[PDB]
């Protein structure tokens, strides 16, 4: 979609998907880090 | 069961009072569980909202395996987030949450008591909704430091979003000038603050508030979503180089949700 390139271009990390388990395991943490 | 997450008492009330002011805007959302504690996102008016939970803000909290993630609702009108519903649950005493086998078949049991009962026999009193996890799942979430961060409080973030724009032929700028002068304004409005690096009501506080910027939002959803998210004061940080700024508004509080906007590219 085109939100989705939106938000990549954005920075946003994937979390699920197209990532191994540590990966999104380690951008759950940064998301939670920025959005405190 | 290999996770559990209980709330009860102090955090129980913590968690009621965090969706409080959210009241049903995030009844239907995706829950992503892990070792960090649940990100509740959704979207709202088109733009990405999230709410985290952080672990600590739980009884009890214990994490195993890879992430999982659920929607929230059960079915069309109920929701694993009901209980936290303002007055849904008059004698709320506990909820607890477990999930249970492997990924990507792993079962999410919540389990709700009253004040009914003691403890937390299972058997006993209760309330009960189950739901199976994703197991294939997508999620886009933000991460880095801004580059900006500014505080806002409650009367000031309202004027803020009286400002903004609200249609596609009314383009808003968010410029934090030379002086550390931050202004918002449209062809129509205008407001201004004096900056301040943290170390009167035309004063906010922020963090390299020495770094200018002249930021454009496009349709500016900002105050619709806010508005509808009850936020009272918050703190809006900027990331400025990615390829496509983006302004993410944190509402000030304990367990306060985030919604992110993104910013026309510049260059």
């Amino acid at each position: 979609d085109d939100v989705a390139a939106r938000l990549r271009a954005a920075g946003f990390g994937a979390v699920g998907a197209g990532a191994t388990a540590e990966e999104t395991r380690r951008m759950l943490h940064r998301a939670f880090d920025t959005l405190a | 069961a290999p996770c559990q997450v209980v709330l009860q008492g102090a955090e129980l009330n913590g968690i009621l009072q965090a969706f409080a002011p959210l009241r049903t805007s995030l009844l239907d959302s995706l829950l992503v569980m892990g070792d960090r504690g649940i990100l509740i996102h959704n979207t709202i008016f088109g733009e990405q909202v999230f709410l985290p939970l952080e672990h600590s803000q739980f009884s009890r909290y214990r994490w195993r395996g890879p992430t999982a993630a659920f929607l929230s609702l059960v079915d069309q009108k109920r929701s694993l987030l009901s209980v936290f519903r303002a007055n849904q649950y008059p004698d709320l005493r506990r909820v607890e949450l477990a999930i249970t086998g492997q990924a990507p078949f792993r079962t999410l049991v919540q389990r709700i008591w009253t004040t009914t009962s003691d403890g937390e026999a299972v058997e006993l009193a209760s309330e009960t909704l189950m739901k199976r996890e994703l197991t294939s799942f997508v999620v886009l979430v933000p991460q880095g430091t801004p580059d900006v961060q500014l505080r806002l409080t409650r009367p000031q973030l309202t004027k803020v979003l009286n400002a903004t724009g609200a249609d596609s032929a009314t383009p808003t700028t968010f410029e934090l000038g030379v002086n550390g002068k931050f202004s918002v304004f449209t062809t129509s409005t205008c407001v201004t603050f004096a900056a301040r690096e943290e170390g009167n009501a035309k004063t906010v506080y922020g963090e390299n508030t020495h770094r200018t910027f002249s930021v454009v939002v496009d349709d500016c959803s900002m105050r619709a979503v806010l508005r509808r998210l009850q936020v009272g004061g918050g703190t809006l940080k900027f990331f400025l180089t990615t390829p496509v700024p983006s302004l993410c508004v944190t509402a000030t509080g304990p367990n306060a949700v985030s919604a992110v906007f993104l910013l026309k590219p510049q260059k």
